[PDB]
RNA sequence: AUAGGUUUGGUCCUAGCCUUUCUAUUAGCUCUUAGUAAGAUUACACAUGCAAGCAUCCCCGUUCCAGUGAGUUCACCCUCUAAAUCACCACGAUCAAAAGGGACAAGCAUCAAGCACGCAGCAAUGCAGCUCAAAACGCUUAGCCUAGCCACACCCCCACGGGAAACAGCAGUGAUUAACCUUUAGCAAUAAACGAAAGUUUAACUAAGCUAUACUAACCCCAGGGUUGGUCAAUUUCGUGCCAGCCACCGCGGUCACACGAUUAACCCAAGUCAAUAGAAGCCGGCGUAAAGAGUGUUUUAGAUCAAAUAAAGCUAAAAAAAUAGACUACGAAAGUGGCUUUAACAUAUCUGAACACACAAUAGCUAAGACCCAAACUGGGAUUAGAUACCCCACUAUGCUUAGCAACAGUUAAAUCAACAAAACUGCUCGCCAGAACACUACGAGCCACAGCUUAAAACUCAAA
């Protein structure tokens, strides 16, 4: 199988990471190449591996040959694995924006069935991860290691909603349109329950996109967006 | 720039887009004057094979004749399209083979 | 991200949240308030949130502002009878403001769903016409009908050039 | 649009596709084109009998008769469509028509007695 | 945009160009059938035949329909009110002109002033006003806001008159363009005209003819076009050897060429393919080092919420400019201000906001005069190697001198500090400026001056970078 491009290294498979000195095995774990880079000769592989349950990594390897560069990438990324949270195990917890380096990432939570619609390293890394509905937006400087770095800096920083109940001592009411007024408690706060209610903003001071409202009030005209595509 | 300045500056507006060669048309018919060859700029050494032709607006232009090998004299009309040659500096008009007296190449 | 405090304001979807529709008596609203003092925030917040909301709603009504000519904020609607209303608006928050004005001057629910049914009317579901228009072009997308040529040919016996 | 004198009318305007004719009833200035400009669409006329064996005449009764009040002109196959509905007087063309069919369809049988 | 390729020895940033998607036209090659839709490049010139009649004479109609896109804010709403239809006694509805009010495309400010563009009075006449950087006035471009609308109808905007003899009605032709439908039939349906009516007429229209332009459905045998180095799916063997040739961008070709030609195979689409052209998709981003914020202060229509100075008089010690004080850091808008005395005297109770107004500032050079100890650009003379010393010495000019003149403001340190280096980061609000390189501190226009000029500031060609 073919990774991103025919001649491309970038989205194949290198298998599961070897057992490690701990005695650790990983046969639960896939590795996915993200970069491939010469070095003046050496070359740097960027390289991120992921159980799909929402614990996986990224690393750098640099070595004379191909293969023991993936072999270090692959052996270092298994010992920095991020543990990202899951949203009912296919989405994200809550829109994420931002900025690493000169690179920026808007990241949506979706419903079920909407798919990856992101970078191509990001659906690859989402794969890893577990992630299977999400939106993703990438601006600025398309460098691979800042975007992979602010991807996965971004997802370790999400608040679960059992941490926003338990921060603001209240119920996490969700509302489904494909539920009617029905009200789902998809968290309750562990400790006691505050009984003056949040303060009702009339108007809050958030910082909007232009890009959503565009969308959002149909001025958007772009002949890509929305293009059918792939199932991903 | 503040939403003060950007309501009186207002709306983005993007120059004309620049008419190329053909005058923002296909093609277009022309009248061979001369043919020649010229040499293309310096990575790469040839003999490319060009002729000037007069245009049905008037103009006189160089043009690229694509193919091995030609049988295009003076006085001759032949139909030109856009389309840069890449090593030859300026010429940016291209014959089009198979129409009027320029023939399809010959094969082999 | 969108310029300035509360880009929410600058979205159609805000603008559109206005819940005052002035009745047709209403040609001018004066809005006298002052820059600083507490007895007037909420008219400065009328000033703020709510007056974009009432002019998307009443786009004909001349809305004008005045900033401290007075020492107590105030709002006059001039009428086309030739009447005044004044309402004073110390101490008094921008929803209460919102909700004085509903009252007094504001069309009430009944008259809005009224207009709306007699919008309804324009639009006769049985006509056909342009999509813009009308749901049909044609009583041939009606099932039961003879369909379009275009899409399935007739018999020969119902076509002219073997008729003729 | 000014046009010199003329009146408005209630008439068909023809749609569809070719060998497949479908009826608009419009009242419009009469010298506007046919499938034109027009004031208000009154109603359809479908020629092609259906699946069931019908031809679907929809009427506006009531935009009808303000049209007619208002001083609009009926033109010929309206009449007789609105006399076959039953909203006015069979046209005497209509009569005429039946009974000249019956005498024909009388002479062709009195031919096929006589053979 | 879910993006991708391409600047470097290398990394990062910025930035253009191109790729992938969807349409339309034209071109090459190819092409079986059926239905449907659509169909000159040209406001250039037109052979020929038709496109308006009806009706007991009057009238009515031929002011419509049909056509084109040359010109271009007469199209929309409100007020008023003709003509028209019906009421037909109008009462009044419907429809809709002329007139009044309002609204109404794009580019260019190198189009910044227009030049009578207002008001009051019954009039006589009086006032001097009116539009405009929130874009007047002007030049250029374009049919538009598509159930359709506007404008035009050979030209002179118009059409008494003149040029002159009219297809922008249908079919058709010549010329021209890359652009190329039949010199068919019928009024059977609908629409229009006329008639009291049966009815009559209609190149509107209806039904056909032609055309891969498109959509739909097929097919009994019947497939072509492009592509195969990366972006980007997919090459075997020969030929050639920086030649012939190829490429959208990066690039290939010098005897093992997956990149040229042939051939084999494969890949994509498919009665099409896809070469050219043109559209579809563009700034809520930035301004120390990449394009873009260093003279100073005041006013300014509006917007915001942050309501040891200086000048003038005198005087002076060490030897005209002022040791110590001054290890002080004060005064002023900045430039700058450091001997002593005296007289005047150091704007403003919010902030932002002039190229164009007024003040300063520093910068050297000219115009009248005057002084001239000394110094000294230039100009002469003296001495010197073997193109002397450009350089040393002497003399003397202009001049040195003295008058008289020409980012700002207000908050925060909470966050993950943060491309890099600079100078730790950010917020709110306002003004100015910037959208690849070079052309170009340029040309032209305008303003100001005027020996040299200063401010504002383009376009063509070229490139894949800078
Ligand atoms: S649209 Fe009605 S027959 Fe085709
Ligand atoms: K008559
Ligand atoms: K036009
Ligand atoms: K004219
Ligand atoms: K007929
Ligand atoms: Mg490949
Ligand atoms: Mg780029
Ligand atoms: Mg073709
Ligand atoms: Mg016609
Ligand atoms: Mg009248
Ligand atoms: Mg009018
Ligand atoms: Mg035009
Ligand atoms: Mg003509
Ligand atoms: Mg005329
Ligand atoms: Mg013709
Ligand atoms: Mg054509
Ligand atoms: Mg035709
Ligand atoms: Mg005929
Ligand atoms: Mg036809
Ligand atoms: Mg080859
Ligand atoms: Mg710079
Ligand atoms: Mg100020
Ligand atoms: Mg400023
Ligand atoms: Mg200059
Ligand atoms: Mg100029």
């Amino acid at each position: 199988e073919r990774g991103w491009s025919g001649n491309s290294w970038g989205g194949i498979s290198l298998g599961p990471p070897d057992p490690g000195p701990c005695g650790e095995t990983y046969e639960d774990f896939d590795t996915r190449i993200l970069e491939v880079r010469n070095v003046f000769k050496s070359i740097r592989v960027l390289v991120a591996v992921g159980n799909g349950k929402g614990a996986a990594g990224f690393s750098i390897g640099k070595a004379t040959d191909r293969m023991d560069a993936f072999r270090k990438a692959k052996n270092r990324a298994v010992h920095h694995l991020h543990y990202i949270e899951r949203y009912e195990d296919h989405t994200i917890f809550h829109d994420i924006s931002l900025r690493f380096k000169r690179t920026h990432i808007k990241m949506k939570k979706q419903p079920k069935g909407y798919g990856l619609r992101c970078h191509r390293a990001i659906i690859t890394i989402c794969r890893l991860i577990g992630i299977k509905d999400m939106y993703a937006k990438v601006s600025g400087s398309i460098n691979m290691l800042s975007l992979t770095q602010g991807l996965f800096r971004g997802l370790s920083r999400q608040e679960t909603h059992q941490q926003l109940a338990d921060k603001k001592g209240l119920h996490v009411v969700e509302i489904r349109e494909e539920c009617g007024p029905l009200p789902i408690v998809v968290a309750s706060p562990r400790g006691p329950l505050r009984k003056d209610p949040e303060p009702e903003d009339e108007v809050p001071d958030v910082k909007l996109d232009w890009e959503d409202v565009k969308t959002a009030q149909g001025m958007k005209r772009s002949v890509w967006s929305n293009l059918k595509r792939a199932a991903t | 720039a503040t939403l003060n300045q950007m309501h009186r500056l207002g709306p983005p507006k993007r120059p004309p887009r620049k008419l190329g060669p053909t005058e923002g048309r296909p093609q277009l018919k022309g009248v061979v004057l001369c043919t020649f060859t010229r040499k293309p700029k310096k990575p790469n050494s040839a003999n490319r094979k060009c002729c000037r032709v007069r245009l049905s607006t008037g103009r006189e232009a160089v043009c690229f004749i694509p193919g091995e090998g030609h049988t295009l004299q003076e006085h001759q009309i032949v139909l030109v399209e856009g389309g840069r040659t890449q090593d030859l500096p300026g010429v940016k008009l291209t014959v089009v083979r198979g129409k009027y007296d320029c023939g399809h190449v010959q094969k082999k | 991200p969108m310029k300035g405090r509360f880009p929410i304001r600058r979205t159609l979807q805000y603008l559109s949240q206005g819940n005052v529709v002035f009745k047709d008596s209403v040609k001018v609203m004066t809005v006298n308030y002052n820059t600083h003092g507490e007895l007037g925030e909420g008219a400065r917040k009328f000033v703020f949130f709510n007056i974009p909301q009432i002019q998307y709603k009443n786009p004909w009504v001349q809305i004008m502002m005045f900033k401290n000519m007075t020492p107590s904020p105030f709002l006059r609607f001039y009428l086309d009878s030739g009447e005044q209303v004044l309402v004073d608006v110390e101490t008094k928050s921008n929803k209460e403001i919102m909700e004085h004005i509903r009252k007094i001057l504001g069309k009430n629910e009944e008259t809005l769903r009224e207009e709306e049914e007699e919008k309804k009317q324009l639009s006769h579901p049985a006509n056909f016409g342009p999509r813009k228009y009308c749901l049909r072009e044609c009583i041939c997308e009606v099932e039961g009908q003879v369909p379009c040529p275009s899409l399935v040919p007739l018999p020969k016996e119902m076509r002219g050039k073997y008729k003729a | 649009k000014a046009y010199r004198g003329g009146h408005l009318t209630i008439r068909l305007a023809l749609g569809g596709c070719t060998n497949r004719p479908f009826y608009r009833i419009v009242a419009a200035h009469n010298k506007c084109p046919r499938d034109g400009r027009f004031v208000e669409q009154l109603g359809s006329y479908d020629p092609l009998p259906n699946s069931h064996g019908e031809k679907l005449v929809a009427l506006n009764l009531d935009r009808i008769r303000h049209w007619i009040g208002c001083g609009a002109h009926l033109s010929k196959p309206m009449e007789k469509l609105l006399g076959l509905a039953g909203f006015f007087p069979l046209h005497p063309m209509m009569i005429t028509n039946a009974e000249r069919l019956r005498r024909k369809r009388a002479r062709e049988v009195l031919l096929a007695s006589q053979k």
